[PDB]
């Protein structure tokens, strides 16, 4: 699901496009300006939490039920902006990298910070090394998706 | 077998077509005044994270605004009163009828 | 180098007026005349009414009747003033000091009052 | 005894705000015109702008008759040249009458020459001060005697406004000199 | 008071030769309706800082009472709540720049600034006095530092307002100039221009903070600071 | 077009000044000073706009009722107020001030002997 | 209804508003209506 | 993921435009606009209120007040009102 | 069209005179006369913009100023033009500049 079809759909198809209504009225010399954005790339940190100071940290699976946090990540992607006005000018194109939300991980799934340690780690992290994970958290629970 | 990954998938494009209808009307807003474009400001982050979150919370399904019914009870808290247990709901499967 | 661009300039208003003489039916000779013609041309008081208790605080009018002094005309971009000192950005312009005839594209500009 | 711990330092005045009504409808380009020290833009603002160097002043005439005169540095120069924009104003030709002459604002400054303590002023005065470092460098402090608005800076330099007569300046600093003092470094 | 109502399952409902199952929905808080609007533009820039939920509805109670007097109604509805959410910041203990404000909404400085000493006037109530030490933690985070650096950085700010080398100044130059020091005098170096992005303020008012602060650059750093730089290393421009 | 505008706005004050004489586009434009308007425009104005205009009555040659339907009698039309079991119908505060004089007056007089206001 | 008809009640909207008005009425004794669709609370489920 | 620059821009940029030319048009005018507009009636029998003051780049409220010495309005059941200046 | 301006120059005026001899004797129209006036403006903008290419830099004491309907009248004295190849003192000036 996140390595193919998150980026395959804000990849697949919805380019957009805008145009104001100039030349209202009156008008003429020139062509209503007009304005194209599509997404590309797109970037999934490790699961982050942010304290009241706006600091962010790496959190642990554990901490997130105490707490009753949410294990998740935040979610970024390339956009751009593309100009071809109606004459003056076809270029004047801007990358961006871009915060759009924060998505939910599975628990040791490859994006879920606990999977590239051993069981020492894991025991040193208070995280069990028999748990068999694929759980979201959310709220301080752990919830199971039935199949 | 509907999995996660059909699941989210289809949950994340139900998302991602309503956050990409609010940029389309904030930049709509913006050109019927004009030359005040920001683009990180259009984007509402809330809508992805918790559209998601919500329906993973809640075990509903949609954005509530295209019912819940269809998928009742998709989502639920990991039952773990012992080993086998968890282990065993981890391994579960649903049949939808009636 | 500028007398150049004043002959430029014959060139241009004559071909560019020579249709405009057609449209009138005018000859050809007309216009070459006003061609030679021009380039021989170019070279305590409760009172609240009273007030003549202020009298004197104008000058000589007559500043700007004689103009006789040199002169300059152009284009501005910017006009800028700080206290009594003032600053210009200028554009295009055309001056002429003391019989000679001079000319800028862009100026800048100080000046106090 | 004194009436403070070292009295004042006479606050001197910088600036003064006036208005006066000529009492009749002008033309405003023709005076634009007409004059030689003015300038007029309807596509910028409705009023023409004079500016004489006696005193060295401006004004703000309206097309409604009403005139404003700002940057006296005492109020007989102000009345001084308000009479004299009214007689350039006659002097073109139109019927002006010097009416409803009156100072509308005061503007003065000082120094104390030491450094002082804002935070300290700031927790004391909690009520009046308003203190954004982030934003405005200097204290702005609200008097509410004389209802005079005041800027003190760390060097010690001080500004004052909303004043209508000179007299409350110095009581306005005569009540704040002492707690500045009090807060030297 | 009253619900809503929607759909119609499918057996009649008029629109007769018209598409209109029976009946549209009706507004019945007109007079309300930019209040709730209010609250959907405080979230969105929250979640854009991301601040923990109790600063939004503390924001959303700053935010009702300053509607609540109308005494500065006419002024930009989105630059009330961004300035009741400015105020809100500070009163939580964890203040933020005007800047970070602009970063998040479309109003700019000037008229936050405005609406912020109005909200103050009216409201009668005051922030405290925002100190150095407040954003410490934050941008250290942001640049990676290490959390001795950090602390040598709050030392540094600490013992630069007790000497008054810098009086008058901005906290967020001096914190800036703090940070800059810190991390020149250890393995993490930092540009001034990255600095300065993240802080908001430009690099050259750092530069000068700086050339204000070396002088006496020995007797600010903590004793356990272990100088992977010394300072008769320490760079100056 | 804009100068017709201009001369039916000239008339419609020229009437309530008093002068409703009957006049033609001639005299217009002289008394106006705008003879200058071209014959092609003067004509077209003349016998197309001046015609298909119902404000004025064409007689003869020349132009009569001036600025609309009316029957101006000095507004000192108090049998027509009057009107019998008509009652006129109902009067409107705005063709008596278009009339000849300030309505308020009349008004005055006019709610001291059998006429009633309303506000519509 | 009661203010609209005493000002100035049109036609087509007191016709809307007697509609609007017998569904309120019916749908409070009963909601389950077959041929209509069902009053609703704010989040979603269907009015008791 | 969004620095901070005191204002958009984009915004300053509108800034930047507002601040040369303005369309607060000073009508000591009232003959020479009018001229003018007559002149625009003669190209479309009808016109809406908001392209009328954006041809005409003026306060409102004179031109509505001359709406109401000449001109005439109308619902063309488009909610919006659309106006003519014919003396007719 | 345009500033106009130019018209006042010498350049416009021994024009406008060579106009004038040409009306005089009738050789042509005001009307015509206007037209050529029309395009040696044009002509003359389009002769500064494209083809000038020097600068001046200039100080002195203002001592009357004036701005109306866009354009920028002033008078100032003791004046001095400097250029990298050129020095100008003059005693008073008059200056209109439009945009």
């Amino acid at each position: 699901f996140i390595q193919m079809s998150v980026q395959r759909i804000v990849e697949d198809a919805p380019p957009i496009d805008l145009q104001a209504e100039a030349q209202h009225a009156s008008g003429e010399v020139e062509e209503p300006p007009r304005y194209l954005l599509k997404f590309e790339q797109i970037y999934l940190s490790k699961p982050t939490h942010w304290e009241r100071d706006g600091a962010p940290s790496p959190m642990m699976p554990n901490e997130a039920r105490l707490r009753n946090l949410t294990y998740s990540a935040p979610l970024y992607v390339d956009i751009t902006k593309t100009v071809i006005k109606e004459g003056e000018e076809q270029l004047q194109t801007q990358h961006q990298k871009t915060f759009i939300g924060k998505i939910p991980i599975m628990l040791r799934s490859t994006y879920c910070l606990l999977n590239g340690l051993t069981d020492r780690d894991l025991c040193e992290l208070n995280e069990c090394p028999l748990d068999p994970g694929g759980y979201f958290i959310i709220n301080g629970s752990e919830k199971v998706l039935i199949a | 077998l509907d999995l996660a990954g059909p699941l989210l998938a289809f949950l994340f494009r139900g998302m991602f077509k309503n956050l990409l209808k609010e940029v389309r009307i904030y930049a709509q807003k913006f050109i019927d005044r004009g030359k005040d474009f920001n683009l990180e400001l259009a984007i509402k982050t809330r809508i992805i994270s918790d559209g998601l979150k919500y329906s993973l919370a809640t075990g509903n399904w949609g954005d509530q605004k295209k019912a819940h019914q269809a998928r009742a009870g998709v989502s639920q808290v990991l039952n773990r009163l012992t080993f086998a247990s968890t282990l065993s709901h981890l391994r579960r499967l649903n049949s939808p009828i009636g | 180098t500028v007398p150049k661009l004043y002959r430029s300039v014959i060139e241009d208003v004559i071909n560019d007026v020579r249709d405009i003489f057609l449209d009138d039916g005018v000859d050809e000779q007309v216009l070459m005349e006003l061609k030679t013609l021009w380039e021989n041309k170019l070279m305590g008081q409760v009172e609240e009414e009273p007030l003549n208790s202020e009298d004197d605080v104008s000058d000589e009018e007559g500043q700007e009747l004689f103009d006789t002094e040199n002169v300059v005309v152009c284009q501005y971009d910017k006009i800028h003033r700080s206290k009594n000192k003032w600053k210009f950005h200028l554009k295009d312009g055309i001056m002429n000091l003391n019989g000679r005839d001079y000319i800028f594209s862009k100026a800048i500009g100080d000046a106090e009052w | 005894t004194p009436a403070s711990e070292s009295s004042g330092i006479v606050p001197q005045l910088q600036n003064i705000v006036s208005t006066v009504n000529l009492g009749c409808k002008l033309d405003l380009k023709t005076i634009a015109l007409r004059a030689r020290n003015a300038e007029y833009n309807p596509k910028r603002f409705a009023a023409v702008i004079m500016r004489i160097r006696e005193p060295r002043t401006t004004a703000l005439i309206f097309s409604s008759g009403k005139m404003v005169c700002t940057g006296a540095k005492s109020e007989e120069q102000s009345r001084l040249a308000a009479r004299k924009y009214a007689r350039v104003v006659q002097k073109l030709g139109f019927p002006a009458k010097f009416l409803d002459f009156k100072i509308q604002n005061m503007v003065g400054s000082c120094d104390v020459k030491f450094p002082i303590r804002l935070e300290g002023l700031v927790l004391t005065h909690q009520q009046f001060s308003s203190y954004e470092p982030e934003l405005f460098p200097g204290l702005i402090y609200r008097m509410i005697k004389p209802r005079i608005v005041l800027l003190i800076f760390v060097s010690g330099k001080v500004v004052l406004t909303g004043a209508k007569v000179r007299a409350e300046i110095y009581e306005a600093f005569e009540n704040i000199y002492p707690i500045l003092k009090g807060f030297r470094k | 008071l009253s619900t809503m109502i929607g759909k119609g399952t499918g057996a009649a409902s008029f629109d007769e030769f018209g598409n209109s199952k029976y009946q549209n929905r009706r507004t019945m808080s007109s007079s309300d309706r930019a209040m709730m609007n209010a609250f959907k533009e405080i979230t969105t820039m929250a979640d854009r800082i991301n601040l923990p939920r109790n600063i939004v509805d503390r924001t959303n109670n700053l935010f009702k009472q300053v509607y609540e007097q109308k005494s500065l109604k006419g002024r930009a509805n989105d630059a009330i709540a961004s300035a009741c959410l400015y105020i809100a910041c500070r009163q939580e203990g964890v203040p933020r720049t005007f800047k970070e404000i602009c970063a998040v909404s479309r109003i700019s400085k000037k008229e936050i600034g405005r609406c912020f000493k109005l909200i103050l006037k009216a409201l009668e109530t005051s922030v405290d006095l925002i100190t150095t030490g407040d954003f410490m933690s934050r941008f250290c985070s942001n640049l990676c530092l290490p959390k001795q650096v950090q602390m040598a950085a709050t030392h540094i700010a600490r013992k630069a307002v007790e000497l008054d080398l810098v009086p008058g100044r901005s906290p967020i130059s001096v914190a800036a100039a703090a940070i800059y020091m810190a991390s020149q005098a250890s393995a993490e170096k930092r540009t001034q221009k990255e600095i300065g992005d993240i802080a908001g303020v430009a690099d050259v008012t750092i530069r000068q903070s700086y050339r204000l602060i070396y002088p006496r650059a020995p007797d600010l750093f903590p004793t356990d600071f272990k100088f992977d730089t010394p300072v008769d290393k320490l760079p100056q421009l | 077009f804009g100068v017709l505008a201009k001369i039916v706005n000239y008339m419609k004050t020229r009437h309530q000044r008093g002068d409703t004489h009957p006049l033609t586009l001639d005299e217009i434009l002289d008394e106006t000073q705008h003879l200058d308007i071209g014959l092609k425009q003067k004509q077209w104005l003349m016998t197309e706009a001046l015609v298909n205009n119902p404000k004025i009555e064409v007689i003869d040659g020349k132009y009569a009722f001036k600025p609309k339907y009316n029957v101006r009698d000095k507004k000192a039309l108090l049998r027509l107020l009057d009107q019998h079991d008509q009652r006129g119908l109902g009067g409107i505060l705005l063709e008596d001030i278009e009339e000849a004089l300030p309505n308020s007056q009349k008004a005055v007089k006019a709610l001291g002997d059998q006429i009633l206001f309303v506000n519509r | 209804l009661r203010r609209n008809e005493q000002n100035g009640a049109a036609a087509h909207v007191i016709a809307e508003d007697v509609k609007l008005l017998q569904f309120h009425v019916a749908t409070m004794v009963d909601n389950e209506l077959p041929g209509l669709p069902r009053a609703m609370q704010k989040s979603g489920r269907p009015l008791k | 993921t969004n620095y901070k620059p005191v204002a958009n821009h984009q915004y300053n940029i509108e800034y930047e435009r507002k601040k040369k030319e303005d369309g607060k048009r000073a009508r000591a005018d009232k003959q020479h606009v009018l001229d003018m507009l007559f002149s625009a009636f003669e190209k479309h029998q009808y016109y809406n209120l908001k392209d009328l003051v954006d041809i005409t780049k003026q306060p409102v409220v004179y031109l509505k007040e001359i709406l109401k010495e000449i001109g005439v309005q109308n619902v063309k059941g488009i909610h919006k009102n659309t106006w003519e200046l014919k003396p007719e | 069209m345009a500033y106009q301006l130019y018209r006042n120059t010498t350049l416009g005026n021994s024009l406008q005179e060579s106009l004038d001899e040409l009306i005089q004797s009738q050789q042509i129209t005001p009307q015509l006369a206007l037209q050529v006036l029309l395009q040696f403006d044009k002509a003359i903008n389009a002769a500064l913009a494209q083809r000038v290419r020097n600068r001046v830099n200039f100080r002195g004491s203002l001592n009357t100023y004036r701005f109306c309907d866009n354009v920028w009248t002033f008078v100032l004295n003791d004046v001095e033009f400097r250029e990298v190849t050129e020095l100008i003192k003059v005693d008073k000036v008059k200056i209109v500049a439009c945009d």
